[PDB]
């Protein structure tokens, strides 16, 4: 089936390194002291 | 400890190139007399490290030739005259925030995105089952032209979308995005390469869903582009870097997931997109360059053509000294096109300026058949599972024949580029004029 070989193809590339954009964590308001 | 910096220089990951480029400015941060001397000298490991801080500073990804830019000053012009960080590790740690004992709403078998998936995959095997029926109820005739328009620029390159009526047309440093079935513009693009660079090939990668785009670079880098189809969005790139010296030739396999780059030099290099690292290199054995290259899938033969006329096929499996299994000479001048066909039983097609259009078998080492249209081609195009095969003339004449000679089609237009549509029967030409036109079925 060609829905089959569709699925079996790879999707280069297609991961969170490549797709999202690379920065630090935002700091937070933290008042619990 | 510092010789390890210029063998990573060739590794595709951007990521990795930036943190390089940082560990070159904290080792140089405590040694920067030597460097500024060299610097001034030039305006050895030092030496080395120095070439290598070129090459990073000449990187296509702009935050590595950023960062090289950045860090530069801090030698040329000698306090720390320039600051740099970037934030891998805080973003590697944003992993543990999210849900660790929960099922991903993508592997749901009743989400969106399975639901889309599957959509773009039965539009796939729609249009590719339609071209079975279209060309096997009798030989489908191309009198009718869709479309014709100009555009600034000759057309380079011309590639069909593979599941949308439209086409992509790329010159040396621009792309232009023109929908057939309207006859109407879709977008516009530049690829950002310089006056002393142009593209030497276009390609499109992972057309069942989610379609990129490729583009080479005769300086021998790779990039790759998504978001160009949108008319709403503006087109983000996606990965590049140079790793090579007909300038430079690209192939792609998608069932195999691999690359596979060559140029004017006696080398090819594979590449795999997931681990960003070369998987192998072979030597072309011969002492001539290659001038076109192109491999079957999942099967170990590589076929490529060479500036003495002399077409090559090699098993990769084996090692260098057995990887060539089979060698044809029967033109005598360069080899001007050759491909290798992935139908159930191997064949070869090759051309030169000979003008002799010869049909080889892998398991032979003569031509199967012989085959003339004129001396010297500019295009030459053959059908993926069909008896078709389009070339055109310098005359102005084109023509689309059976593999056995049979004329089907003839047509008179100077024509640049010319090419197929791999489904439904269709045959694009731009022209050295500016101009493109489609021919569609009936």
């Amino acid at each position: 089936e060609a829905d089959l070989t569709d699925w079996n193809l790879p999707l280069a590339f297609m991961k969170k390194r490549h797709c999202e954009k690379i920065e630090g964590s935002k700091s937070l308001a933290q008042s619990w002291r | 400890v510092a010789m390890m910096l210029a063998q990573l220089v060739s590794d595709g990951s951007p990521m990795v190139r930036k943190e390089l480029v940082v560990a070159l400015s904290h080792l140089v941060v405590q040694y920067e007399s030597n460097f500024c001397t060299v610097a001034l000298q030039f305006i050895s490991v030092y030496t080395q490290i120095w070439r290598v801080l070129l090459h990073l500073a000449a990187d296509p990804y702009p935050e590595v030739s950023d960062v090289a830019m950045k860090v530069l000053n801090s030698i040329a012009y000698k306090f720390i005259s320039a600051t740099v960080q970037t934030g891998f590790c805080d973003w590697s740690a944003r992993y543990f925030a999210q849900p660790v004992m929960k099922i991903p709403e993508e592997h749901d078998l009743e989400s969106q995105i399975r639901k889309e998936r599957e959509w773009r995959f039965l539009r796939n095997s729609r249009v590719r089952r339609q071209a079975q029926q279209v060309i096997q109820k009798g030989i489908t005739r191309l009198d009718d032209q869709i479309f014709l328009n100009r555009n600034p620029g000759v057309p380079s390159v011309v590639k069909f979308h593979p599941f949308t009526p439209c086409i992509a047309v790329a010159d040396k440093d621009s792309i232009c995005f023109w929908d057939w079935e309207k006859g109407e513009k879709l977008d516009y693009f530049h690829n950002g390469n310089p006056r002393y660079t142009r593209v030497t090939a276009m390609e499109y990668l992972n057309g069942q869903d989610c379609s990129l785009l490729l583009t080479a670079t005769d300086d021998g880098a790779i990039r790759v582009w998504k978001n160009f189809a949108d008319l709403e969005k503006n087109p983000e790139m996606v990965t590049a870097w140079q790793g090579l010296s007909a300038g430079m030739v690209v192939d792609w396999e998608q069932e195999t997931g691999l690359l596979m780059s060559s140029g004017d030099v006696r080398i090819v290099r594979i590449w795999d997109t997931d681990r960003e690292m070369k998987v192998q290199d072979i030597p072309t054995g011969a002492d001539s360059c290659v001038t076109s290259l192109s491999c079957d899938s999942h099967r170990s033969l590589i076929v490529a053509g060479l500036g003495d006329g002399s077409i090559r096929v090699y098993d990769r499996r084996m090692a260098l000294s057995e990887c060539r299994v089979m060698t044809y000479r029967e033109h005598t001048a360069w080899v001007v096109k050759a491909s290798l066909q992935k139908r159930p039983d191997g064949h070869i097609v090759s051309v030169s300026v000979n003008g002799d259009v010869r049909i080889f078998d892998p398991r032979m080492p003569e031509s199967v058949n012989v085959l003339q249209i004129v001396k010297g081609l500019t295009a030459l195009d053959i059908h993926p599972q069909a008896d078709l095969i389009a070339c055109g003339s310098v005359n102005q004449f084109t023509a689309i024949y059976n593999s056995s000679g049979e004329l089907i089609n003839n047509i008179k237009y100077a024509i640049s580029c010319l090419a197929f549509h791999p489904h439904w029967p269709h045959l694009a030409v731009g022209s050295n004029d500016y101009y493109i036109s489609v021919y569609s079925v009936e």
